[PDB]
C-alpha cells in the first residue's frame, strides 16, 4: 500500500490512500488554440518543467504561529522552470502540490493547509505601503506572529487575521486540506490557473499563496522528540508561454 | 430565490454627491466631477469584496437642484437652467477649465438636460480590455501595490451651459449607481476589520468575537 | 397621431424600477467572456461550506488562536462539562461571524436546518468517552449527566471514531427559546507513558440544503 | 381612451438617444445618389494602408525630408548599429503621426498585429548583408550584433532583395514594456569604381487584417 | 529501497533527492526540493523504492 511516483527524473514515494483535493473540480490544461489565433501562438517546454521540485523543510516546534509562500517565484531559482521565467515575457501554469509530515503516534496536532488566490495583504502601518521583501522571499518562507507587528513596510502578521483583515477560522472557503497528526500526515492540493486573463508576466504579480497554520499546537512529552519536520513538494502543469519565432 | 447573485447586487445607491457654481472666483468651483470606483462605498465594497471577479454594465441617474445664492439680488425673472454630464471613456481627454475645448470632443458621449424634466440617465457597458474586474490583485502596477490598471472605468464631469457672464446659481448633483447582468468567480471570506482607506486593504488587528460568562453559559430559558 | 394619456407615477425617479436605457457607448464590442473556475450562482453555495467556530471565547483570549480549542484536562473527572451553547446562529457571539453567521446577517428571515462536527485533536494513543445532548427550544439546559443521558444523545468514543456529526431540524430566528448542545465527561482520557496529557476539541459548523433567507437588509458590522 | 403611465426618464433630452424625428421639409424629393469611385464602409480601410515612417527624428531635420531616410554609410562598420525603436503605434513619436497611429488615437483601447517593410534605396551596383532584429515585450534591446543573431532575426542581402517585411504579433497599449527592432552591419556595403558611397532606407507601416478599436473618444491634437 | 527500522511510535518526513550524471549535489534542502524528489512520511509508509536509468561505467 505504497505507490512510487516518477516525474521525468524525479522520483518521490506517497501512501495510495491519498485523498487529493481538485481546486475547484477544475483540472488544469491548455488554453485551448484560438482565443488569440493570429500572432499569439504558444509554445510549451514540458521538458524539465513537469518534474518534483522540494524546498527545504520547516520546523514545527511547540510555538509556531505558521508559513507561507507565494507563487510563482518561490521557483525562480528552480532549474528549467526558473530560466524560462526569465526567458519569456508571458506565461501560466498549474500546479500540484504534496505536503507531508515526519511525526509518531506520541505526537499530537492539527494543521490548515489552504492555497489562496490573490492574497493581498496589509501593512503594519496604517497608512503605509508594503515592501517587496516583506511580501516574499523567494523560496524561504516568511513567518506569522502571534502578536501585531510593527516597523516600516512590514506586512502586518498576526496569525488570527492572517494578513488580509478577516477572520482565520473562515479560510475554509479557499481550497484547503486538514491534518491531525492522529488520522493523517499528507495533503495533496491540484491547483488550475486562476486569473482575468489567459496569459500573464510572471515577476509583477503572485497568482496564489501557500499557507501553512497550526490550530492545535504541538505537543509532546519526557523524551520524544521536540520538533516536527514539514515538507512541500511541487510539480508544475501545462506551462505555456509565448512562441519566440 | 432572494440569496441569488442578481438580487443581492443589482440595487441602487447614491454614490456621490457634489456642488457646482456659475460664477465664481476659484474656478474649479465651476464644475464637479467623479472617478468611477466600488471602493469609496462601504456598504457596496463590502458586499463586492464576497468576491474575486466580477463582470456587470452600469446604469446612473442623475438628481440635480438649484438655487439662487443669497448675495444680494432679486426680482430676477429667469427661464429654467440646462446641464451637460459628460462621460470621459478609459484613455480620454479630462478638462481642466469650463471653458477647455475637451467639453466638445465628439468621442466623450454627453448629456443635455433642463429643469423640470425627468432626472437624466446613462447605460455603460462592460470596459475592459480584460475578461472581468478584480476585487484583489497582488501584483504592482507596473510602482503601486494592488492596483492594476486593467480596472479603469472612467470618469463623469457636470457644468453649466449658460452663455456669457451668467447670473450667480448654485447646483448640487447626485450620483445614483447600479450595476446590472452580473457575473462572480471565486468566493471569499467577509472583511472583519474596518477599512482604513479606499486604495488598500490596510487595517488595525481586531477581535475574532465577542466574549460571554464562560464556556458552559447558555441563558435561562423563558 | 396615435392618441394617448399620462398615468400618474409618469416623470418620477423610482429607486428599484425596470426600464430600458439608452446606451452612451454603442459602437463599442465588448471583450468576450472567459471561462473562470470557481463562479458562484447563489449565496447558499458560501452557507454550506465548513468553518471553525470560536467556542472558547471568554476573558483573554479573544485575540489568540487558543479561542478554536475546547480544552480536555487530563485526570479523573468522569462527570463534568466539557462545554456548553445555545444553537442561534446570526445572534449569538459564538456563531456570529462565521460564514453561515455572516450571510445570516443580510436577511431578516430564515429558516433551515443545522450541521455541527465534532473532531478530536490528540494523540492515537488516547481512549475515552464523550456524552453529546441536545435539547429542543423551550428545554432547559440539562444539569447533570444523568438527566443528559435521559434525553436526546450520542456516546462518542474517541479511541474508535475521532469525529461526530449532529444534523438539527427547528432554526429560526427572532431567555433565548432556543435548544442548546452540552458535553459530558463519561470516562475520562486515559493513555500510556509517554504521552502528552492534556488535549483539545474543535468543532465545525455548516447549512444544509433546505435552508431559506427573506428580505434582504443592510448588515450591523461596518 | 387607452390608459398610459409615464415613466421616468420622460421629456428629457439624452445627446446620445435614438428616437424617431419630424421632418420640416416632408415635401421635398431628395437628389438621388451617384456611383462615385472610393466608398468607405470602415475606418480600417484607412489603416491597412503603408505610409512612410520618420525614423530619422532627431535634432536639426525635423522639417526636411531627411526625416524619413535612414543613412547607410560607407567604408567598414561591419558590426555597427544602423538603427532602432520600440514598436509602439499611438504612443511613440516614430509612428505618432502616420495613418496608422492617427486612427489608433480615436480609440481609447485597441489590438492587433502590424506589418514593417524596409526598402534599400542604393544604386544597384551596392552590396552587402544587413542582419534585422526583433525582441518582444518584456525582454531587453540587444547590445551587439551577436545577441542580436542569438534571437529572432532575419539577414537581408540588398545584392539579392531590395525590401524585407516583417509581421509583429502583440501589439496592444497602455520603460515601455514593449518590443523592439533593431538592424547591423553584417558586412558592409561594398561597391565598384564610379558609383555613390553613402546610401539610404525607406520604412513603411501598416495594419494586418486582423485589427480592433474599441471606446471613441477626442484626439489631442487639434 | 529505503527501509526505517523505528518504532510503530514515531513520525517525520524525509526528502530523497535524485541528481543525474553530470549535476553537483544539491548543497541545501530547497535547491533539492527544485529538483527530482520523493517526499517519504514513514508514519505512512516504512519503505521507499527508487528505480535509476542510465548506469556505465569507465
Amino acid at each position: 500500500r505504497v505507490r512510487s511516483i516518477t516525474l521525468g527524473n524525479s522520483t518521490i514515494t506517497t501512501q495510495e490512500s491519498a485523498n487529493v483535493v481538485v481546486a475547484y473540480g477544475r483540472w488544469p490544461e491548455y488554453l485551448k488554440d484560438n482565443e488569440a489565433t493570429a500572432e499569439d501562438q504558444p509554445t510549451q517546454p514540458d521538458v524539465a518543467t513537469c518534474r518534483f521540485y522540494t524546498l527545504e523543510s520547516v520546523t514545527w516546534e511547540r510555538d509556531s504561529p505558521g508559513w507561507w509562500w507565494k507563487f510563482p517565484d518561490a521557483l525562480k531559482d528552480m532549474g528549467l522552470f526558473g530560466q524560462n521565467m526569465y526567458y519569456h515575457y508571458l506565461g501560466r501554469a498549474g500546479y500540484t502540490i504534496h505536503v507531508q509530515c515526519n511525526a509518531s503516534k506520541f505526537h499530537q496536532g492539527c494543521l490548515m493547509v489552504v492555497c489562496v488566490p490573490e492574497a493581498e495583504m496589509g501593512c503594519s502601518q496604517v497608512d503605509g505601503t508594503v515592501n517587496e521583501h516583506s511580501l516574499s522571499e523567494g523560496e524561504t518562507a516568511k513567518k506569522f506572529a502571534s502578536t501585531s507587528t510593527n516597523g516600516t513596510n512590514t506586512v502586518q502578521s498576526i496569525v488570527t487575521n492572517a494578513g488580509m483583515g478577516v477572520g482565520v477560522g473562515n479560510l475554509t472557503i479557499f481550497p484547503h486540506q486538514w491534518i491531525n497528526l492522529r488520522t493523517n500526515n499528507c495533503a495533496t492540493i491540484v491547483m488550475p490557473y486562476i486569473n482575468n486573463v489567459p496569459m500573464d508576466n510572471m515577476f509583477r504579480h503572485h497568482n496564489f499563496t501557500l499557507m501553512i497554520i497550526p490550530f492545535v499546537p504541538l505537543d509532546y512529552s519526557s523524551d520524544s522528540s521536540t520538533y516536527v519536520p514539514i515538507t512541500v513538494t511541487v510539480a508544475p502543469m501545462c506551462a505555456e508561454y509565448n512562441g519566440l519565432r | 430565490s432572494e440569496s441569488s447573485i442578481e438580487n443581492f447586487l443589482c440595487r441602487s445607491a447614491c454614490v456621490y454627491m457634489g456642488e457646482y457654481h456659475t460664477t465664481n472666483t476659484d474656478t474649479s468651483k465651476l464644475f464637479a466631477s467623479w472617478t468611477i470606483n466600488a471602493r469609496r462605498m462601504v456598504q457596496m465594497r463590502r458586499k463586492l469584496e464576497l468576491f474575486t471577479y466580477v463582470r456587470f454594465d452600469m446604469e446612473v441617474t442623475f438628481v440635480i437642484t438649484s438655487k439662487q445664492d443669497q448675495g444680494t439680488q432679486l426680482g430676477q425673472d429667469m427661464p429654467p437652467l440646462t446641464h451637460q454630464i459628460m462621460y470621459i471613456p478609459p484613455g480620454g481627454p479630462i478638462p481642466k477649465s469650463v471653458t477647455d475645448y475637451t467639453w466638445q470632443t465628439s468621442t466623450n458621449p454627453s448629456i443635455f438636460w433642463t429643469e423640470g424634466n425627468a432626472p437624466p440617465r446613462m447605460s455603460i457597458p462592460f470596459i475592459s480590455i480584460g475578461n472581468a474586474y478584480s476585487n484583489f490583485y497582488d501584483g504592482w502596477s507596473h510602482g503601486v501595490y494592488g492596483y492594476n490598471t486593467l480596472n479603469h472605468m472612467g470618469q463623469i464631469y457636470v457644468r453649466h451651459v449658460n452663455g456669457s457672464s451668467p447670473l450667480p446659481m448654485t447646483s448640487t448633483v447626485r450620483m445614483y449607481f447600479k450595476p446590472k447582468h452580473v457575473k462572480v468567480w471565486v468566493p471569499r471570506p467577509p472583511r472583519l476589520c474596518q477599512y482604513k482607506n479606499a486604495s488598500t486593504v490596510n487595517f488595525t488587528p481586531t477581535n475574532i468575537t465577542e466574549k460571554r460568562q464562560s464556556i458552559n453559559y447558555i441563558p435561562e430559558t423563558v | 397621431g396615435l392618441p394617448v394619456m399620462n398615468t400618474p407615477g409618469s416623470n418620477q425617479f423610482l429607486t428599484s424600477d425596470d426600464f430600458q436605457s439608452p446606451s452612451a457607448m454603442p459602437q463599442f464590442d465588448v471583450t468576450p467572456e472567459l471561462n473562470i473556475p470557481g463562479e458562484v450562482q447563489n449565496l447558499m453555495e458560501i452557507a454550506e461550506v465548513d468553518s471553525v467556530v470560536p467556542v472558547n471565547n471568554v476573558e483573554g483570549k479573544l485575540d489568540t488562536m487558543e479561542i478554536y480549542r475546547i480544552p480536555v484536562q487530563s485526570g479523573n473527572h468522569q462527570s463534568s462539562q466539557v462545554f456548553g451553547f445555545q444553537v442561534q446562529p446570526g445572534l449569538d457571539n459564538v456563531f456570529k461571524h462565521t460564514l453561515l453567521g455572516e450571510i445570516l446577517n443580510y436577511y431578516a428571515h430564515w429558516s433551515g436546518s443545522i450541521k455541527l462536527t465534532f473532531v478530536f485533536c490528540g494523540s492515537a494513543m488516547a481512549t475515552g468517552k464523550f456524552l453529546l445532548a441536545y435539547a429542543p427550544p423551550g428545554a432547559n439546559a440539562p444539569k447533570s449527566r444523568k438527566d443528559a443521558m435521559l434525553g436526546t444523545h450520542i456516546i462518542w468514543d474517541v479511541g474508535l471514531q475521532s469525529s461526530c456529526v449532529l444534523c438539527i431540524p427547528w432554526i429560526s430566528q427572532t431567555y433565548t427559546s432556543a435548544g442548546n448542545v452540552t458535553c459530558w465527561y463519561q470516562t475520562g482520557i486515559v493513555v500510556p507513558a509517554g504521552t502528552p496529557t492534556s488535549c483539545s476539541i474543535m468543532c465545525f459548523v455548516s447549512a444544509c440544503n433546505d435552508f431559506s433567507v427573506r428580505l434582504l437588509k443592510d448588515t450591523p458590522f461596518i
